[PDB]
């Protein structure tokens, strides 16, 4: 009876590991990319009859 | 079936191939978008600027095709009969190039994305981002590096 | 909030567990011992060999848009920095040439094993090190790699303002280089008794 | 064999010998990063005070050095044809987590101190012996933490 | 900490401003424009700096004190809309703030011109280019204010500021638009500071936070003085034109709107020693314009810092104005306070 | 009833062919929704550059199809009674053609947002705007490449 | 082996030896710093005060000196075969002088800072500092009390 | 070791005997450090109600000693050999002193901060900030009679 478990082996456990180890890059990666924010300013067309 | 080769076992390889061209694919968007929002910028006012500022989106499309290499080798040493030494082999050669891939991709935004809207404003100043820039790119090469290494030693004197 | 509720709802699920367990007399149930024996020393040798050189890329990669990010700023008015302020960019490069030269050393204790030789006081010895090694040269590359970034950002804005104050900071620069350096011996000294899988 | 001397202790063991530099290093970082954007602030104003400045940065390398010592002494304890007991791993564990967090503590006090007297150096220059003492009482923090890790390593042996 | 995050955005935008810096004149450079004898050697020398060739296009005749202000600004302007243009997020919103503080003085300056029947184009010279939006010479047209609002100045974002100023009257003037112009920085004052104390982070925050208190301790000092003119004010009317964000806040705001005659104001800033002595000696505008340069120039010494853009700004301010002191002196021959300008750097 | 071929097999795949299309469909729509907004602005002073710029529409379209042609695949590779090995093959396709075709959507979505505004004050800069999306639009098809190499050794050789 | 005296008892002893160096120095680094920082901001204006207000600083070290008295007497009681009971009270040592002294700091941090600006403006206060900062410093010295007692029983009256 | 008194039984009592201490002084932390920002802020300009105004540290003062004289008096009750009755008890006993006294201490804070900045413009004001701490007192007090009537149980009628 040196079982681990019977529900958690060690197969079991080193594919969960790992697979939260891939997921939590996963989701920093999903962060950075999400604060993603375009620069309009250089993209639209402004002119005043002050300085001008 | 055997102490040496479990069914769980192409697991690690499968994920590994996956995960190679995931990492890559994420770095070489990120390093377009932010890149390519800079040249959408520029070019508005400096419209001869154009083909000499895809310079950055260059750089992250070969950090694709890096992680698409490590993705072809690793995935015809795979079968349903492979030992527990040859999935974890095909892991660590992926999670290698893709973070490393990753990490790079992002710096090659950052800075491209600065070096294009300077450039515009100091033609002196393009060399100076073309020199940054490649110690970027080399980054994910360092990465590719190492999962070759492993990958040799993948199916030798298995048994 | 919604990612800090989680963080204490499994805090809590860990608490109720364990002491479901105990009261009832299973707290041998959890047993770490068996987990460490009885997972594969190629798990552990193939994550140390792989979050070292991830590791210290992330840190690399790091710094070098701290310091190009600042250096193409300031270059717009003093662009004859660019090559002057080139050297932080190379001890930000190089801390990653240190966790390819490790997987160099590693990946040749990487051999096949017996099936009856598999778990045993050598084999489990030589697992447990090359991750913890993997670990600190890249965790330490990590740190080396942002801080010289901070270092080598206001080392290009000090010389656009004036070419001599340059030269003062560097030696703040060399300094934080040390560290990396330092993790690199530390791996050595652990995996050097270590002996390839029989 | 033994019971008191299982296969996993020399897990225990470098996870120590890796703490006691990550933590350390981590330490070290955080006061050369701080203090040394006090020093390049000041310098567009006053360039003559950066050369006897330097005693922030100075401190926290010294902060490295005390985990490379505890570090190279746990490696030194560990062997494959050694028996290495349980009891032995549970000190190094802590060998490494004291020297660690004290360094730790150390790394950010003397860059928060070392960021804001510098800057505030240039204007008055008979501030400088107050500065120095402050930042001596912040550099005993990592002693503490590794008087208490050479003890730990005597009892795990012997 | 202050470095690991702050250059994925904004590092290109911090060193850009802080070569903008370097250009600032120094001490020596401002004797050297001092000893000229007329603006066509006046010219010449700030091609020496980084001004360079701002006045190529212009012939000698054509010359003015007048016209050298206008292009020293222009060439702040042009600076301040190259920097907002790259900027997003947080730092494009900040950088908005900035902005709404010279349109609301563009608010009460069209205004006051429709009371005295004047034209918009006369006027609209004498406009702030930041303070510009599509809607402003249209106000213009009418005189009541509930007009105005309603039509033009809903779409704004000044339409929050205005919930405490529906208490005009049917017939609008002077002293009663000055008083609808100081409601709206005492509510601009607070709102763009809890702003920076929710979103903008350290140490920019505590550094604007100061910036921000110096510029309400500023009006609070103003505004009780040019009460004095007036005949008689109820207190609790001046508690509504004070803001409540400064070292005065909450003691001596309640001593300062109580204040009969100047000695009543001298009692209110005593117990404070950062603005003890200003009222007791000298100039007192010059006192402010020196306390502004000092804060500013302590905010160089910080680094990842998004602040040097309000400090450059002000640096800049200060400057283009030291100049038209120095020009009016040398076309007029009078030379008595030619080194009157406030220089720190 | 074996050991090879389990009960639970068949569940690895069917996330596998769920997931293809899921992954691919948020980043399609991303690439729509983002875009689109853009070339709303700009169509209503210049409806003359309508039919010209719905190309970042198109583009995002294509990575949808990308994942639509896996999960058909690999649906018709399942059964009750297959391998382990055969189920984690699967699983590998639909993340890698999904989760890089997510990271293409966010690239188009971005570029042609930028890219259709400053058109309309430069037009010379379309042509950029249409290289810049083909970089993005490839991080796709590698990820399709990956996805049908797997799937080729997905039932030959399993017992 | 004996129920009473597992192998996995010293693990509790060496958390505790731990803990009273971990969140001291924790403690004694905040007060330090902050204290540190309004002693700067004054002494530009009157450097004349400078010695007279680093008290703030000490009190902060004595914090740090009462966990090292702490570990090192724990640390000669730890062994090789000893009970549970011995390990439960070592983590209670520690994690008391430990965590009361944590308070300590974040107190003698934010009373010094104010204490010392307040002072150089009117100097009848430098006497009220210094009875808040003993109201503070008491804190951690009531921690040390308890780990002393506790101590004292862990090796009283066991097998 | 026995079913009515195993061997992990100290453990609960161990844990009970700190938090009592712990989550005292952090209480007896948050008051001292406003209502002292509070102080050294009015006495700046009225020097003399400085004695007045230390009552406030007082009272969160007297709030850690209800939490020594429990975890003394839990000290002299542990054993290698007690049950499990005897150990859940005195871990009730201390989160009750520990996070009740907790409370009392965010109480006195926040209004020993309040009535001390407005009693130097209104003294009648004094007697009422006086009243209002007693209530927010008397709440760790009520902590104390719970905690003191459990371990009085604890050893009552017990095998
Ligand atoms: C609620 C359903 C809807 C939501 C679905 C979303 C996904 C949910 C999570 C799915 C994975 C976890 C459930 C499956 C685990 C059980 C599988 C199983 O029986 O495998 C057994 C077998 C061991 O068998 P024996 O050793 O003989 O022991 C007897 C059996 N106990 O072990 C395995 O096959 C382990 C396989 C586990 C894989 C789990 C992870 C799957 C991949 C998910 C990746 C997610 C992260 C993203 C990665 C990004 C980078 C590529
Ligand atoms: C797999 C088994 C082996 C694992 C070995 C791992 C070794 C890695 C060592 C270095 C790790 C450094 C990580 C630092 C992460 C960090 O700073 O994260 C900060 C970040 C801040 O988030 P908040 O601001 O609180 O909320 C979000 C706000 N939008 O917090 C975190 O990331 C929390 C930490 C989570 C760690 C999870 C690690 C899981 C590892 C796999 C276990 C299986
Ligand atoms: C069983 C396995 C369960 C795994 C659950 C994973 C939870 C992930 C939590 C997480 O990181 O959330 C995203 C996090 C939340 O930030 P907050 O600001 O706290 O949001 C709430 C604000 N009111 O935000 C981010 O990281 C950036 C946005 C992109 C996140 C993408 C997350 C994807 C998660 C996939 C899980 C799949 C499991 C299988
Ligand atoms: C082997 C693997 C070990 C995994 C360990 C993971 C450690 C994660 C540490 C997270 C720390 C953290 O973010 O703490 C957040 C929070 C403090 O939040 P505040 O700052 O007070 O919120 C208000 C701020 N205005 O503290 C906690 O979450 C404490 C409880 C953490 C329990 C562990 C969480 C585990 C999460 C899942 C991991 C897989
Ligand atoms: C979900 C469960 C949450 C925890 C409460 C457990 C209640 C319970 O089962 O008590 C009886 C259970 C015995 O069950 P068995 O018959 O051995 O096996 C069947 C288990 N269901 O008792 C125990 O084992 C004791 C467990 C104590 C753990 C701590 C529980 C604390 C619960 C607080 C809940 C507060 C509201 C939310
Ligand atoms: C945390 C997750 C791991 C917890 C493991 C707990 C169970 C365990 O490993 O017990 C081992 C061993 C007992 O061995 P047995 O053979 O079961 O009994 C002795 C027979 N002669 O445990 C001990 O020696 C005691 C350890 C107790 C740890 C505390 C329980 C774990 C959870 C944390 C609880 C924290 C306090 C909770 C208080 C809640 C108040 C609201
Ligand atoms: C899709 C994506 C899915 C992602 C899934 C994420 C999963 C995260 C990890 C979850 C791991 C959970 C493990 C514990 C589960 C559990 O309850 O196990 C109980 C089980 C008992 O089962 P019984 O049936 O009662 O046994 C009867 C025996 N006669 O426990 C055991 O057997 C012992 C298991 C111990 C596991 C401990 C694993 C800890 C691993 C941590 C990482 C390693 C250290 C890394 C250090 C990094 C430092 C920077
Ligand atoms: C605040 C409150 C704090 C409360 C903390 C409670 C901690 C509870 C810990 C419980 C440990 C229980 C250990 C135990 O009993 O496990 C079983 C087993 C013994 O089993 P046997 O008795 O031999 O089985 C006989 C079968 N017939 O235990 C062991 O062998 C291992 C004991 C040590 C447990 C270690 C737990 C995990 C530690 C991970 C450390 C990671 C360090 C990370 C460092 C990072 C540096 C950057
Ligand atoms: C040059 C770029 C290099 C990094 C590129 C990304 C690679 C990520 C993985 C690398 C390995 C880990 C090293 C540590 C990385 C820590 C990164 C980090 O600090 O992440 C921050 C980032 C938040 O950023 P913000 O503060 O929102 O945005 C910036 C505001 N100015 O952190 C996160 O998103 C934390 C997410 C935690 C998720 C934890 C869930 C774990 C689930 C496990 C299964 C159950
Ligand atoms: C991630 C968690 C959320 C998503 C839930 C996904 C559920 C799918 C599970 C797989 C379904 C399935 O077919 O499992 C069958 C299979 C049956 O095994 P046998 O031994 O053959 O049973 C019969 C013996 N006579 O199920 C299992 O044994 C798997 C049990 C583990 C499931 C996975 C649990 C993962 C939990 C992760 C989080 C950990 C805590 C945080
Ligand atoms: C077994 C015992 C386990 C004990 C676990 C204790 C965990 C404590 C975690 C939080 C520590 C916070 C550290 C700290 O700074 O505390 C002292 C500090 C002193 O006051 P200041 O913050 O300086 O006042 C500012 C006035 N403007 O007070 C606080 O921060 C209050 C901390 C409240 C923590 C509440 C934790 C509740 C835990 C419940 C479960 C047990
Ligand atoms: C087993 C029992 C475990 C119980 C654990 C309880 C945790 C206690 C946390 C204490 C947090 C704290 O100190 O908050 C006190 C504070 C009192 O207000 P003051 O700060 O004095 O003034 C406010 C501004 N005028 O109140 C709060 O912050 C509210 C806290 C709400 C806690 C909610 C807990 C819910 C738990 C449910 C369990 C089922």
């Amino acid at each position: 009876d040196d079982i681990l478990s019977s529900i958690w082996t060690e197969g079991l456990l080193m594919c969960l590991i790992v697979s939260a180890l891939l997921l939590f890059i996963l989701i920093v990666a999903l962060s950075w990319i999400s604060n993603l924010d375009i620069t309009y300013g250089a993209l639209e067309k402004s002119t005043n009859p002050i300085k001008k | 079936m055997t102490e040496l080769c479990p069914v769980y076992a192409p697991f690690f390889g499968a994920i590994g191939c996956a995960s190679a061209i995931i990492f890559t694919s994420l770095g070489a968007a990120y390093g377009t978008a932010k890149s390519g929002v800079g040249i959408c910028a520029t070019c508005v006012l400096r419209p001869d600027l154009l083909f000499k500022n895809i310079v950055p989106v260059i750089m992250a499309g070969i950090i694709a095709i890096y992680g698409l290499v490590v993705s072809v080798l690793v995935c015809y040493s795979l079968g349903q009969k492979q030992a527990l030494y040859t999935g974890f082999i095909q892991l660590g050669a992926g999670l290698s190039v893709g973070l490393s891939g990753l990490a790079a991709g992002f710096a090659i935004g950052i800075v491209g994305d600065a070096g294009v809207r300077g450039s515009s404003q100091q033609p002196r100043l393009f060399v100076g981002m073309i020199l940054i820039l490649i110690f970027a790119e080399v980054l994910g090469l360092y990465g590719l590096i190492v999962a070759l290494l492993l990958n040799s030693r993948a199916t030798q004197d298995v048994v | 909030s919604f990612s800090h509720f989680l963080y204490y709802l499994v805090l809590i699920v860990v608490i109720v567990y364990g002491l479901y367990k105990l009261f009832t007399g299973h707290g041998s149930d959890i047993n770490f011992g068996k987990f460490l024996l009885r997972t594969s020393p190629y798990m552990w040798a193939n994550l140390g060999i792989a979050l070292c050189v991830g590791l210290s890329v992330v840190g690399a990669a790091w710094g070098i848009f701290i310091t190009g990010s600042s250096m193409i700023g300031a270059g717009v008015r003093a662009p004859r920095i660019t090559t002057k302020n080139l050297i932080s960019i190379i001890f930000c490069e190089v801390v990653a040439i240190y966790g390819l030269i490790i997987a160099i050393v590693f990946s040749s204790k990487l051999t096949v094993a017996t099936a009856e030789n598999m778990y045993s006081k050598s084999n489990l010895y030589t697992g447990y090190s090359l991750f913890w090694a993997g670990i600190t040269v890249g965790a330490s590359n990590l740190i080396c790699g942002i801080a010289v970034g901070i270092t080598g950002a206001t080392a290009a804005i000090s010389d656009a303002a004036d070419s001599a104050l340059f030269v003062k900071i560097l030696v703040i620069e060399i300094f934080g280089s040390i560290l990396g350096l330092l993790g690199l011996i530390v791996g050595l000294l652990m995996a050097g008794k270590a002996s390839e899988f029989q | 064999s033994n019971i008191y001397a299982p296969l996993y202790a020399p897990f225990f063991g470098f996870a120590g010998c890796a703490a006691a530099m990550v933590l350390s290093c981590l330490g070290a970082a955080i006061g050369t990063a701080k203090s040394g954007i006090g020093i390049a602030g000041i310098g567009t104003f006053k360039p003559e005070l950066i050369m006897k400045s330097l005693i922030p940065v100075v401190m926290s390398g010294i902060l490295a050095i005390y985990g490379l010592v505890v570090a190279v002494l746990i490696a030194g304890n560990l062997s494959p044809t050694e028996d290495y007991t349980l009891f032995n791993g549970f000190m190094h564990l802590s060998c490494g987590l004291c020297v660690g967090f004290a360094c730790l503590s150390s790394g950010y006090a003397i860059g928060m101190v070392g960021d804001v007297g510098v800057r505030k150096y240039m204007h008055q220059p008979r501030l400088f012996v107050g500065i120095v003492l402050i930042l001596i009482f912040s550099e005993v923090l990592g002693l503490y933490g590794m008087i208490v890790a050479l003890i730990l390593n005597t009892r795990g042996s012997e | 900490m202050e470095g690991v995050y702050f250059n994925i955005d904004n590092g290109f935008i911090e060193g850009v401003v802080r070569g903008y810096r370097n250009g600032l004149l120094s001490n020596n450079q401002y004797i050297n424009l001092t000893q000229c004898d007329t603006l066509e050697d006046l010219k010449l020398q700030l091609s020496s700096t980084d001004y360079g060739n701002f006045l190529s296009s212009v012939s000698s005749e054509s010359l003015t004190t007048s016209l050298i202000q206008e292009y020293a600004s222009s060439k702040l302007y042009h600076e301040f809309n190259y920097i907002r243009d790259q900027s997003s997020g947080s730092t494009r919103k900040f950088m908005d703030y900035i902005t709404y503080g010279y349109m609301i003085d563009n608010v009460a300056l069209m205004i006051t011109g429709t009371i005295h029947d004047r034209d918009k184009g006369e006027i609209l010279q004498r406009c702030h280019p930041l303070g510009w939006f599509d809607t402003l010479p249209t106000l213009s047209v009418a005189t009541d204010l509930e007009s105005l609002y309603e039509t033009v100045l809903v779409d704004t974002p000044l339409a929050p500021y205005f919930k405490n100023c529906f208490d005009t009257a049917e017939e609008l003037d002077d002293m009663n638009i000055e008083i609808i112009r100081n409601k709206l920085y005492k509510a601009y004052l607070e709102d763009f500071y809890n702003f920076v104390t929710e979103e903008i982070p350290e140490p920019a925050k505590e550094c604007m936070q100061t910036l921000l208190g110096f510029e309400a301790d500023r009006r609070s000092i103003n505004i009780a003085l040019n009460s004095l003119q007036s005949s008689d004010i109820d207190p609790d009317l001046k508690s509504d034109l004070l803001p409540n964000i400064g070292k005065l806040y909450p003691l001596a705001t309640f001593h300062l709107a109580q204040a009969q005659d100047f000695e009543g104001v001298r009692a209110a800033l005593a117990n404070v020693y950062e603005y003890r002595g200003f009222l007791e000696t000298g100039n007192l505008e010059d006192h402010f314009y020196q306390l502004e340069m000092e804060l500013c120039r302590d905010a160089f010494t910080q680094q990842f810092a998004i602040s040097t853009v309000w400090a450059w700004m002000k640096s800049k301010e200060q400057e283009v104005r030291n100049i038209t002191w120095i020009a009016e002196c040398i076309a007029q021959n009078q030379r008595e306070r030619i080194n009157n300008y406030i220089s720190v750097y």
